[PDB]
């Protein structure tokens, strides 16, 4: 009986982070000439491969426009970068982890 | 899976703390407690 | 006149990079670097004692020492504490 | 009382222009009935975000009022440290716009919190959890790290709150060179760390890789917390 | 001694904004030389199959670097 609480508190989380992005993130970043929801949706992208720990994620995923966002994961100290290619993964630290 | 909902507790968790981190460090000034 | 750098103070500037690899230096070696520490200073004081803007990091590429303005900013998160970083961003 | 708001809501309105002697006026009046009454918290968050964003106040004399009138006449309120919070960090590419405000001035308002850490309210867990984070992330400025790590501390109750990811924070940044004193800071967190979980391998070998002196530990440990301030504190808060 | 602390002990045995920023740049320059000297040393000491960086090994890679750079 106590999931659904949750799964409410999940989407108030997805869309709250999508608000956040569309009204804050993407804005002060005003790349694309003027491309608002062309970029929310290429940096929106990105945080749910972040969030879902998509491994696949590497830093040329990473458009000269929305560089600026891995260079503010990077200063904040919250993902790992680490390249057999000379290219470069990009995964979030553990936050679940209690060891 | 009623261990199924223990990962939306796990995502729930990660996404409450990118966005601490996002807010910090990019100068957002309406940091606040949200549910 | 304080030209000879500290050696505790080295051992501090680097003792993050020297455990991140294999790198394990007695005390001898410490002194070593010392001394040398100072003809690396020295190479530089007389490099380019013109303080320019656009060439400083261009002058860095050709040294060997970064390929781009990227690399350098990989070496601000490294070396400068947090608020430094979030500045020297916007000068790049 | 409500004098303290005519005070306020005054110092609100100056600006450049205003005649320099009618500021002092005002500000000796604020020196004044502060240390008499105290202040009320909704005061206090009015207070704190005019002392963050105004120009027309020497940012020394901020400080004095920090030092010698953000006097509570109770529990603190939530949306008090959020209007502090909201005003700490550094100018980034995203927030060049933003009014910043003095870090003399930011970490002055720290050790203040430190000074009234007896008087924050009670978070639900939630609240707790983010409360816990935003300070560890905060930490990191070098110029906030003195006066943030007390609350860090006293934040670290029960073991939830010690997880792997707030350690490496915690070891980047006192082995980061670019960083002066936080290798003290540092281990004092993971000490806090060690006296609240117990064993755990990661933290107490992070704590041998980072070597001090054992003499800035012990120059880290003893906070001076200026005694004429908890004083006249002591007498607010006993008087309504 | 911090990086800042470094970048004001380099330019006083030398000599507003964006040339306190190219200061703290010199200051990282200093470090990022004298890392790749040591990862120099390192890779000699370990082609002759050592534990450990012995002085020479440091020398020959600070003239190793000053020479082709």
């Amino acid at each position: 009986a106590h999931i659904r609480t949750r799964k409410a508190r999940n989407k108030e989380l997805w869309d709250s982070l999508a608000d956040f992005l569309k009204g804050y993130l993407v804005p002060n970043l005003d790349d694309n000439d003027e491309s608002i929801d062309s970029l929310t949706n290429e940096v929106m992208l990105l945080m749910k491969r972040l969030i879902e720990h998509d491994l696949n994620l590497t830093l040329n995923d990473f458009s000269s426009k929305t560089i600026p966002i891995y260079r503010l994961l990077l200063r904040a100290n919250i993902i790992t970068v680490i390249e057999n290619p000379g290219t470069k993964y990009i995964k979030l630290i553990d936050f679940n982890e209690t060891s | 899976t009623a261990g199924k909902q223990v990962e939306v507790e796990k995502e729930n968790e990660t996404i409450q703390e990118l966005m601490i981190a996002l807010q910090i460090h990019s100068g957002y000034t309406n940091i606040s407690y949200t549910i | 006149s304080i030209k000879p750098l500290q050696i505790m103070d080295l051992k501090h500037l680097t003792r993050q990079f020297l455990n991140e690899n294999r790198i394990i230096l007695p005390k001898q070696t410490w002194s070593t670097i010392q001394e040398e520490s100072l003809n690396i200073m020295d190479f530089l004081k007389q490099k380019i004692g013109t303080l320019q803007k656009q060439e400083l990091v261009d002058s860095f590429i050709d040294m060997g020492i970064i390929n781009n303005v990227d690399d350098m900013f990989e070496l601000a998160h490294e070396l400068l504490p947090l608020e430094l970083q979030s500045r020297i961003e916007s000068y790049l | 009382s409500l004098i303290l708001d005519d005070i306020i809501l005054s110092l609100t309105n100056a600006n450049e222009r205003t005649p320099p002697q009618a500021l002092k006026t005002t500000l000796s009046l604020l020196y004044e009935k502060s240390k008499q009454y105290g202040l009320s918290s909704p005061q206090l968050q009015a207070l704190v975000r005019l002392l963050c964003e105004t120009s027309i106040i020497d940012t020394v004399t901020k400080v004095y009022i920090v030092e010698n009138c953000f006097l509570p006449d109770g529990y603190l309120t939530k949306e008090l440290l959020l209007e502090i919070i909201n005003h700490l960090g550094t100018p980034t590419v995203f927030s060049r716009y933003r009014i910043q405000t003095p870090p003399v001035l930011q970490s002055a308002l720290c050790k203040w919190l430190v000074h009234v850490y007896f008087l924050f309210p009670v978070h639900s867990e939630r609240e707790h959890n983010i409360s816990s984070s935003i300070w560890l992330h905060l930490w990191q400025f070098s110029f906030l790290q003195k006066w943030i790590t007390p609350l860090v501390i006293w934040q670290a109750t029960t073991p939830v709150d010690v997880k792997p990811w707030k350690l490496s924070i915690i070891k980047r940044c006192a082995m980061h060179p670019g960083y002066r004193d936080a290798p003290g800071s540092a281990t004092l967190i993971l000490q806090r760390f060690q006296c609240l979980v117990g064993a755990s391998s990661q933290i107490t070998e992070s704590i041998i890789t980072i070597n001090c002196n054992r003499k800035t530990l012990k120059s880290h440990r003893n906070l001076k917390l200026d005694a004429h301030f908890l004083s006249i504190l002591k007498r607010i808060l006993s008087r309504a | 001694m911090d990086t800042e602390a470094l970048a004001n002990y380099l330019l006083r045995q030398l000599s507003s904004s964006q040339e306190y920023n190219k200061k703290l740049l010199l200051a990282c320059g200093f470090q990022a030389i004298l890392r790749k000297i040591l990862l120099d040393a390192r890779t000699r000491a370990t082609a002759e199959g050592l534990r450990e960086v012995y002085p020479y090994h440091i020398e020959a890679a600070t003239q190793a670097f000053l020479d082709s750079q």
